[PDB]
Parts: structure tokens; sequence; C-alpha cells
């Protein structure tokens, strides 16, 4: 003598993380800045070493 | 065609970096060769596309020996 409800499927699908990657390991070594203009504010002058 | 447009040219690899005469002879001698041997106009291009040495001192040197000196192999001075 029970009622019995119609049942709830849930519609809905999970959520990303914030990490574009898997790991935090591999994601970290695609966040270093690289291009040409980091490597002219190092070596910068060599008169100026000398 | 493929060589130009990877590499640097030699006006900024002493310009705006810094790199050393006997290494940036080395990559830059191969086509300062190949271009020279294909046409004798081109031989006015080349040597005026020269930059600033800041590495040597050019002020009692002949640049007509400092150029000479660092633009020929053993390939045109040796012969067996």
């Amino acid at each position: 003598k029970e009622k019995i409800p119609p049942p709830a499927f849930d519609e809905t699908f999970k959520k990303f993380t914030f990490i574009k990657m898997g790991n935090k390991l591999i994601n970290n070594v695609w966040k270093i800045p690289t291009g040409l203009d980091k490597i002219e504010q190092e070596v910068k002058k060599p008169e100026g070493v000398y | 065609k493929a060589f130009e447009e990877n590499v640097l040219p030699f006006v900024e690899l002493n310009n705006r970096f810094h790199l050393s005469t006997p290494w940036t002879f080395h990559i830059w001698r191969d086509y300062l060769d190949n271009q020279l041997n294909s046409n004798e106009n081109f031989s006015i291009d080349e040597l005026i596309e020269g930059a600033e040495f800041s590495d040597v001192d050019l002020t009692k040197i002949s640049k007509d020996l400092f150029t000479t000196f660092w633009r020929l192999s053993l390939y045109d001075i040796h012969f067996d």
C-alpha cells in the first residue's frame, strides 16, 4: 500500500577543473613563459660584464 | 630558403643578443660562400651587410683582413 513516486534521473554532466591538464606536475611545465624576449633580458651585454 | 627563414640574420645575432664572432661566423659561412659562387652581383650585397663588432675592437685593425680571415675555410686554402 505504498505510493510509488516517479523516479528522478540525473540529466547533468560533471564539470571540469582549473588545472588544464591531468597532473599538477605536468601542468607546471606548461606554465613556463617561452619566447625570444626572455633570453633577451638575461644575456644583456657582454661589455657590461667584461 | 628554409635556412633563411629559420635561422636569424647575421645583423641582429650580434646586436639584439650577443653571440661571439667565432660562433656567429660558424653558422653563416656555408651560406656566404654559396651566394658568392652563385652570382657576382651578389658580391656587393653581403659584404656591405655588416653589423657592429662589440666583441673585438675595430680601431686599428684592417677590415680588409679581419673580414677576410673569418670568411675563408680550409676548402680554398689547401689543395692536394
